[PDB]
């Protein structure tokens, strides 16, 4: 059990994977060309879609989850009436908070600006 | 020809991938377009350099 050398320090067997794992070499690689996809997903809003499902994974009844979200969203707007009207939505703020409560990081209410917007009067036309 | 030299079918792309996107902004009658260029290079030249060479 306990083993020490002359200096008095403790020497222990470094537990290491003796055998070899096939899947280890087949899964550590990452694709290099998803920069446009990840940017599109965030801009579209599918990042919340995964978060919405993730919350439902730890839930027992999806009808109770939406009632709890609606109840908490109503609580948010009552406290701060002049915050959840435009770029920030009461429901999205609840969802962002509930994800942040799990220990992950999301922007507040999933709100995103347009860094490339030229002027105040220029609104982004959508290419249908 | 054939002198025990084994040919290598080498692809000569230093730019692994490229893509462009268009953002259109309107101000009632000021239709200006914004062009986004997206460049992936294999390190043989920086994407800024590939933009100039192209």
């Amino acid at each position: 059990g306990i083993q020490r050398d002359d200096n008095g320090r403790r020497i222990w067997r470094r537990r290491t994977l003796t055998k070899k794992d096939d899947m280890l070499r087949y899964k550590l690689q990452r694709v290099p060309f998803v920069e446009e996809q990840v940017r599109k997903i965030k801009e579209v809003g599918k990042v919340m879609t995964m978060d919405i499902e993730r919350l439902l994974l730890s839930e027992d009844n999806r009808f109770e989850f939406v009632n709890s979200v609606a109840a908490e969203a109503t609580e948010y707007v009552e406290k701060n009436r002049d915050e959840y009207g435009g770029t920030k939505k009461a429901i999205f703020h609840v969802l962002s908070n509930r994800v942040n409560d799990l220990g992950f990081d999301r922007p507040e209410a999933y709100a995103e600006s347009d860094p490339y917007k030229p002027g105040p009067g220029y609104l982004k036309e959508y290419y249908t | 020809f054939e002198d025990r030299s084994y040919p290598i079918d080498a692809v000569f792309m230093p730019v692994q991938n490229a893509n462009h996107s268009i953002h259109s902004y309107g101000n009632g009658n000021e239709k200006q377009e914004i062009l986004f260029i997206e460049i992936w290079t294999n390190g043989s030249l920086t994407p800024k350099e590939a933009l100039h060479e192209a």
